[PDB]
């Protein structure tokens, strides 16, 4: 249950980043558009794509 | 040193979910309770952000 979050709303944002330490998420693999775009790239870690 | 703000990604301001105006000469006024989120860089206070 740890690894699924919602589509309804940008709370992921908060969850992943406090669940990956500040690291962010390697590879981000992107269908959704609009603030949920913004908030996927803020989750890219320095060497995400 | 002294910071000047040169770029706010976002500003989220919403009167609905704030209180009302103070009556008309008021000298005691409320306080309403703020937080600063770390993880997403987020300064809430009422219906502000």
């Amino acid at each position: 249950d740890r690894n699924f979050c919602s589509s309804e709303d940008c709370s992921f944002e908060k969850y992943i980043r406090k669940e990956t330490k500040g690291s962010g998420v390697d590879v981000v693999i992107n269908t959704l558009r609009g603030k949920f775009l913004k908030a996927s790239r803020r989750l890219l870690s320095k060497k995400g794509k | 040193h002294q910071a000047l703000p040169t770029l706010l990604e976002s500003v989220t301001i919403d009167p609905r979910v704030h209180p009302a105006q103070p009556p008309e000469g008021t000298t005691e006024f409320q306080v309403l309770p703020g937080k600063w989120d770390p993880v997403l860089q987020i300064a809430a206070a009422g219906g502000v952000e």
